[PDB]
């Protein structure tokens, strides 16, 4: 089925790899090359999730737990039971994240769409990708990565936080929190602007620009404008990524004491030694 | 049985074909190379008498 | 009975029984290599102590 | 878009695609057996 | 018991 | 035959084939709201909402940023199209919306939309040419017009806009084909 | 599409010719087998 | 048989086909590659009896 | 699109070229079976 | 017999009959070399 | 496409004349291996 | 056979090639040098029989 | 795109940078075996 | 016979043949020098 | 791709080149045989 | 020759001169990292008495 | 705009270039080996 | 015979053929050192006590 | 542009010259290899 | 014979001559430095007790 | 690039070249031998 | 753009900078060794 208004937009054209050959639509999905190999880790890596419950405890869906290897197999490959298992997903994970962004690639291409879609999710694969690959390779072992469990990845999670006894005062991690919480401040702002004048009180014309642009100059003492709070809204939630994948590539790699002892330099300026 | 070539593209039935039995072929292969009894890899070169078998606990 | 092939390329005839006798065979011979104890008293013969 | 002469030609070569490779499958299946019985 |  | 597509076979996914110039008949990456009001947008007060800066004189140019008027338009096969004789502006929240280009092979204006031009060196330098990568010098002759000179309705803003984005895909042939 | 009755009434003697051929040699095939180590 | 190239344009199965491959070999070596028995490397001088054998 | 006897010189190409990887890979298995077999 | 080679092309014949004589010869031979417990009493005849 | 009746019938004639010449080679080399080292 | 470069633009066959041969030569430099055996830029002055060998299969 | 002869040209280059390229792999294969072999 | 290189090209039948041989070859030469003990009686008579 | 005038002249070199290697072969096994027997 | 053709100078100089100045960087850190060649701490020692890594044990 | 005399003479400052470094380079190694040699 | 370097470039096979020369002799050259017991004798009979 | 047939009858010469002289130096240095150090 | 150099640039033959011989001339050096003990034996003449 | 007979005159000095090379190395190789021969 | 007139003027400067700075940089390394020699 289709919108409408969509036909004449589902021309061929636009692929960065395969042509003709899987321009084409399955239902609402556009399909493409990076379709193809994403339906294929996707389904690799869904259904050896699925043994990874099937030999583990339990089919609790919260305590299902696929975890990685032990520390001393280094950067090899483990084990299929002993953690060799949460390798082989990771892979299929890369895959299917890399194929989801070259899909939207071909997507926005085909629409004559900017590329900024594809590029802001490569945010999220960035901070995965320091999660699983970049972070446990500066410290030599694929068992430093996340296990694969609703529950189990936040034990993994409140562990590494408490490695460095108080993990708040990491100063990447402020940042990271501070876009966070910012974030989604302008998220609310944007959302009930956008609202209350197109969905202005019973009897009341239909809102305009100049209203919103005077309400938020009263909420914030300037005017942010139209595209203005589109560029905050992708800076801030990108940065909050960005800043994640700093503030955790940091911690063991580079800084290995607790997180509090790191401000001593501020505490020695020579001003106030 | 050939108006399944009518009713559906051949062209991509059969990429979905391809696509079914990689991915089937790959689970069964990571599923036994998972066990104790078909590590094939590691313990291939045992014969059936010295090959694993599983058991409960004897429950005495 | 000839009348059976009517419908059909003989290459895609012969590509099938191709295939099914060569399955067979092999199939025939992997089982009674178990059940003959042969090769196992070919190789015992030549084997070193 | 294909005639029902077509199909009826792309079917045989799909019917003699699938039995030559559950074949090679059945083969497989028998030497893993030899090897190591799973019942 | 720990073993048949 | 009027119809501006047609499938590329019977299967349910498939995708469609303009049966004309798709730039201009409007399929794929090129088409715009048919039925989109031909009104122009106005602003709070009425008036309309964007004019050619020359009618109304609270606007200038910023005093840091370059002045567009007189520069040179690249096109994407890197000749020049023509020059900038004209800007646009958003009366509701101030901002250039398009520049008017005289064409240098022929006696048209033409406007291009701000979203589809880039300044040299991301404008950090030069600032002297603007760079147009949507369309070819050839295509700026087929950009739609405006029936007027001093307004622009919310019909010809989606012409016009859809116009220089199907050119990504259809100014030349190899744009619409793989890189591998 | 396909084969005629005249080229399948030809296929079918090959066919047939080839049968009993293969039908031959493996009956003398068994018969070695037997009289080597017979199975019943 | 050849007709399959009239459905699948070779050039764009040839690119694809390649990709799978290297990706099949490499994850075939790296399987290997850190088994106990065939990781080569470090223990490929052995020879076949003293070569690990994953009993237990 | 391309024609008939174009994919029937691609498809004499590809089949040999299919058979010759899979030859050498034959090999392949035949050296490393004699260094360490897996059975 | 000889109607049944019509309408193939030669080379994928020579191609595929030739990919299979040495995968059987291979197999033969690997298979043979086990059985027969030779190159084995060969290596075994001038090893020191 | 491919081959005429005539290409074949003169393919054929090469083709099983060189499975002959294979054939012919192979039994060399059974009744060397027999003499060799007998299997049954 | 030189048809190969009628179906692909050579320019791009050979940044792909060079960018795999390129990222393969550093994976194996990096997982010799990650080894115990060939850790060249530590040990590479030891002779061959005294360079690290992974253990044997126990006795029994 | 190009013309056949041009093609032509450019895979001899191709084929003998492959080759010049495997014949330094080969002789530093041949090195590392004789500093610390690998089977 | 000779028509069976009809529609080939010489440059191809060559660089296969070649490699083949280049192949068989040393594949050969390997395998010999694990079965014959050769070079290793030669090390060993000129060794200290 | 080659004529059957030019696969007649080719194929008397191949068949040339063969034969003579074949030749060099066999003596090389004689010498071999002669030095070491290996059945 | 005419691989300068497909290819403008003023981009291929500063490719080439960009990798060769990240390769010996990481060739001169790799080493500098290493015990044997630490050299900035221990190059004034001989090559008898530079560090050599673990061998094989033997047992 | 390239020419096949200004590729003609680019090429040759690339080669000596690149060969002239790589001499240089090999007295950088033979100066390292003398002093600390790494097999 | 020569018909075989019919539409060849002489630098093209002058190449191949010295490539493959200068490694075949490094190769042989490398093996044969370790098979022939030489240059180490001759390092023993120089080498300081 | 690809060598012709009389080039390649020229270049033929040549190329048979150097490969005579390569093997005889080579057999002479065997030879002296075989008297300094005999490996059968 | 001399028609090998046709198409040549002087200065690229010249050029990779040259630096072959560098590097062969200095690996012939380190190696025989190796071999022959020398001038390992001329450090020692000269050395303090 | 270079004719035939800018080649013709590059080969004799080429060899002249070459030529002394070889006459200064064998009068070093004399040497070595009369001080540290090698087999 | 520029002249040769300039861009050979410009080298002059060029090569007596770079000299310059080579010759108070090697004065630098070789008071550095004679302080604290780091091989
Ligand atoms: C954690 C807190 C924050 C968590 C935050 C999570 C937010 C999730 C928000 C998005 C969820 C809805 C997604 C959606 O609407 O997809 C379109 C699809 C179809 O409707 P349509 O698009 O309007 O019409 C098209 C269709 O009618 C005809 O299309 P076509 O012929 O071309 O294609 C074939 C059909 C076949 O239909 C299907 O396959 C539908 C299968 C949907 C399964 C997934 C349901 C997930 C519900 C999650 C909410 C909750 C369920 C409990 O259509 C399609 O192919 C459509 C494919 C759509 C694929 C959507 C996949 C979404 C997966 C989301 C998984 C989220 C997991 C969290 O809709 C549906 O089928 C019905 C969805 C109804 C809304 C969910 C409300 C659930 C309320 C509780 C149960 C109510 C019981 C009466
Ligand atoms: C015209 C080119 C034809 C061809 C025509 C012939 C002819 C004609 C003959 C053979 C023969 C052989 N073919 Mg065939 N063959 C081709 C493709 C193949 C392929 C393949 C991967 O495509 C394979 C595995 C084979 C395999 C074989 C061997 C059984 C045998 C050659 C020795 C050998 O061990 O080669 C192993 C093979 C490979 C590793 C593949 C690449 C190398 C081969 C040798 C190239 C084939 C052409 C070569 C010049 C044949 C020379 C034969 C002499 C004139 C006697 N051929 C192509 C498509 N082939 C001969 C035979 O039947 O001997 C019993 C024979 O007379
Ligand atoms: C445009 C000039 C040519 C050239 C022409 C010559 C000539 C002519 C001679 C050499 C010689 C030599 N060349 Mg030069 N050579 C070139 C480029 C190089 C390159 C390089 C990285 O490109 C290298 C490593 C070499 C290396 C070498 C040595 C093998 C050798 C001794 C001098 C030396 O070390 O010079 C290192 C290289 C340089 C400093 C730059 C090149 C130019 C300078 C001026 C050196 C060579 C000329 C030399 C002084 C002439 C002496 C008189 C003659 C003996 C009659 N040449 C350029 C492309 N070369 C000599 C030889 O063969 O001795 C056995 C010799 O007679
Ligand atoms: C271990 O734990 C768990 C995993 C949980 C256990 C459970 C597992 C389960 C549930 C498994 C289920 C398996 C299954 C279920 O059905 C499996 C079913 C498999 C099937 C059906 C396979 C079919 C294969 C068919 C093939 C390969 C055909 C190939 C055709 C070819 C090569 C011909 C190509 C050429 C053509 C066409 C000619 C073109 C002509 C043209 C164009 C012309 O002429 O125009
Ligand atoms: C160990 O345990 C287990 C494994 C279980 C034990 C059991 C094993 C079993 C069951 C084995 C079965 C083996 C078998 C069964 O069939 C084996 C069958 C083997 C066969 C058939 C071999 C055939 C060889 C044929 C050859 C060499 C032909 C060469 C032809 C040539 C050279 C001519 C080429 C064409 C020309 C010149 C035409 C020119 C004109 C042209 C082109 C024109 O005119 O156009
Ligand atoms: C840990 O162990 C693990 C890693 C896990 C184990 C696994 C290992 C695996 C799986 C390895 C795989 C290896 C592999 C494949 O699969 C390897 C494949 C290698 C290949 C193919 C290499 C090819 C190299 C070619 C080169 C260098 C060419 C050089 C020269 C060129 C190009 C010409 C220059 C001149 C030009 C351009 C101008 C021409 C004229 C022109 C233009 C004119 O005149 O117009
Ligand atoms: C250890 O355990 C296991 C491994 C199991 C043990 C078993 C191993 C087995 C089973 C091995 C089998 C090997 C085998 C099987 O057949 C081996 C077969 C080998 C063959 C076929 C060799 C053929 C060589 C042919 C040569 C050298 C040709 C030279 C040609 C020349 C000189 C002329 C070139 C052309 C010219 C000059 C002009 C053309 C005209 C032109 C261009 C024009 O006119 O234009
Ligand atoms: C240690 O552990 C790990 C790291 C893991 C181990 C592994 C390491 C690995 C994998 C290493 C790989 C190394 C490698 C692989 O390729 C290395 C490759 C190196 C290369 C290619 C070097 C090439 C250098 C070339 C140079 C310097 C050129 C200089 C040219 C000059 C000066 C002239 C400039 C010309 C001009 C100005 C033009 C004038 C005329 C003009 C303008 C006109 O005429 O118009
Ligand atoms: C230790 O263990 C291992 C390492 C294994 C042991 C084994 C080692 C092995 C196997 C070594 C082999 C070495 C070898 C093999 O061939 C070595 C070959 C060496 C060669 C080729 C030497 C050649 C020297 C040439 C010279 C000096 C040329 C001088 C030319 C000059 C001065 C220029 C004159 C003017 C010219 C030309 C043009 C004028 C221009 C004109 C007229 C114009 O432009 O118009
Ligand atoms: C310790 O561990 C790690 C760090 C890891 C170890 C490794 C380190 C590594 C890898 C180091 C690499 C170093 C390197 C590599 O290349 C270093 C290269 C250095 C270089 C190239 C230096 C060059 C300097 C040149 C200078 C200063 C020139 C100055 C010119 C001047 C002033 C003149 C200006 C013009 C004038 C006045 C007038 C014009 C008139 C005009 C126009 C007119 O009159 O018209
Ligand atoms: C389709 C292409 C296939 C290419 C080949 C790829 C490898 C597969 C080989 C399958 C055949 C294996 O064949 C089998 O080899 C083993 C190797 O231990 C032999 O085993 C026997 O000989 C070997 C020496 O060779 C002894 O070390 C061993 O103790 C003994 O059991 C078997 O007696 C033989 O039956
Ligand atoms: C190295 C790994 C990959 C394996 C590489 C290939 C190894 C085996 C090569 C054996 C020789 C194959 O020989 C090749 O056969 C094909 C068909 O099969 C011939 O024929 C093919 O090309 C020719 C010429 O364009 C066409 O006329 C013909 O219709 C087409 O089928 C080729 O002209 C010949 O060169
Ligand atoms: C292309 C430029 C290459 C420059 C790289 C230089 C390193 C490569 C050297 C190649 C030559 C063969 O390698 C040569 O081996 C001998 C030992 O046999 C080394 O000899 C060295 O190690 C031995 C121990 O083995 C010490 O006792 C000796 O004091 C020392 O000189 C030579 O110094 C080295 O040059």
């Amino acid at each position: 089925a289709m919108l409408s208004f969509e036909k004449k937009y589902r021309v061929r054209g636009g692929t960065l790899i395969g042509g003709d050959l899987f321009d084409f639509w399955f239902g609402p999905f556009y399909v493409g090359f990076f379709g193809v190999t994403t339906i294929f880790f996707v389904t690799l890596g869904t259904l050896l999730c699925v043994w990874g419950a099937a030999m583990g405890p339990t089919w609790n869906l919260w305590q299902i737990n696929i975890a990685p290897p032990d520390l001393k197999y280094g950067l090899g490959l483990a084990p299929l039971r002993e953690g060799g298992l949460w390798q082989i997903i990771t892979l299929c994970a890369l895959g299917a994240f890399g194929s989801w962004a070259l899909r939207q690639a071909e997507i926005a291409r085909k629409l004559g769409m900017g590329m900024h879609i594809p590029w802001a999710y490569g945010g999220a694969i960035l901070a995965y990708t320091t999660l699983v690959v970049i972070r446990p390779f500066l410290l030599g072992a694929w068992g430093h990565g996340f296990p694969y469990g609703i529950f189990s990845h936040l034990d993994w999670v409140s562990n590494v936080g408490y490695q460095y006894l108080h993990f708040h005062y990491n100063p990447a991690h402020m940042i990271a929190v501070t876009f966070f919480f910012t974030n989604c401040l302008a998220l609310a702002m944007h959302g009930s602007l956008i609202l209350s004048v197109t969905n202005p009180p019973k009897g009341t014309p239909t809102g305009t620009s100049e209203q919103e642009n005077v309400f938020f100059r009263d909420l914030l003492g300037y005017s942010i404008g139209a595209i203005g709070i589109h560029r905050l809204g992708l800076f801030l939630a990108v940065g909050a990524a960005v800043w994640s994948a700093i503030c955790i590539v940091i911690s063991g790699p580079f800084w290995t004491q607790g997180w509090p002892e790191w401000w001593n330099w501020w505490l020695n300026l020579p001003i106030w030694k | 049985m050939h108006r399944i070539w009518l009713m559906y593209d051949p062209r991509r039935v059969m990429v979905a074909l391809v696509g079914f039995l990689a991915v089937l072929a790959l689970v069964i292969h990571f599923v036994l190379l998972s066990s104790q009894r078909y590590s094939w890899i590691e313990n291939g070169t045992l014969g059936a008498d010295q090959a694993p078998v599983g058991a409960s606990a004897p429950a005495a | 009975m000839h009348r059976i092939w009517m419908g059909t390329d003989p290459h895609i005839i012969m590509s099938a029984l191709g295939s099914f006798l060569v399955g067979a065979v092999l199939v025939m011979h992997i089982w009674a290599y178990g059940q003959f104890n042969w090769p196992a008293t070919l190789k015992a013969k030549y084997a070193t102590p | 878009g294909m005639t029902e002469e077509e199909a009826r030609r792309f079917h045989g070569y799909m019917v003699t695609g699938t039995l030559g490779y559950v074949v090679v499958a059945s083969v497989a299946h028998f030497l893993a057996w030899s090897w190591r019985p799973w019942f | 018991p720990t073993a048949w | 035959s009027d119809v501006k597509f047609v499938p590329a076979d019977n299967y349910n996914g498939s995708p469609i084939i303009p049966t004309g110039n798709p730039m201009i008949d409007g399929v794929g990456p090129a088409s715009w709201a048919e039925d989109r009001r031909d009104e122009p947008d106005l602003t709070y007060h009425g008036s309309h909402k964007i004019v050619p800066m020359r009618l109304d004189p609270t606007f200038s140019i910023a005093k840091g940023d370059p002045d567009p008027r007189g520069l040179p338009v690249i096109a994407a096969d890197k000749q020049v199209a023509g020059t900038v004789v004209e800007l646009w502006v958003n009366r509701s929240e101030p901002q250039v919306s398009y520049y008017e280009v005289q064409l240098a092979s022929g006696e048209r204006r033409v406007l291009l939309p701000t979203g589809y031009v880039q300044w040299p060196n991301f404008g950090l330098w030069g600032n002297d040419k603007l760079l147009v990568k949507s369309i070819t010098a050839a295509q700026f002759a087929n950009v739609p017009a405006t029936k007027r000179d001093d307004q622009i309705t919310l019909l010809e803003e989606d012409k016009i806009c859809a116009y220089y984005a199907g050119g990504h895909m259809y100014a030349f042939a190899e744009r619409s084909q793989p890189i591998i």
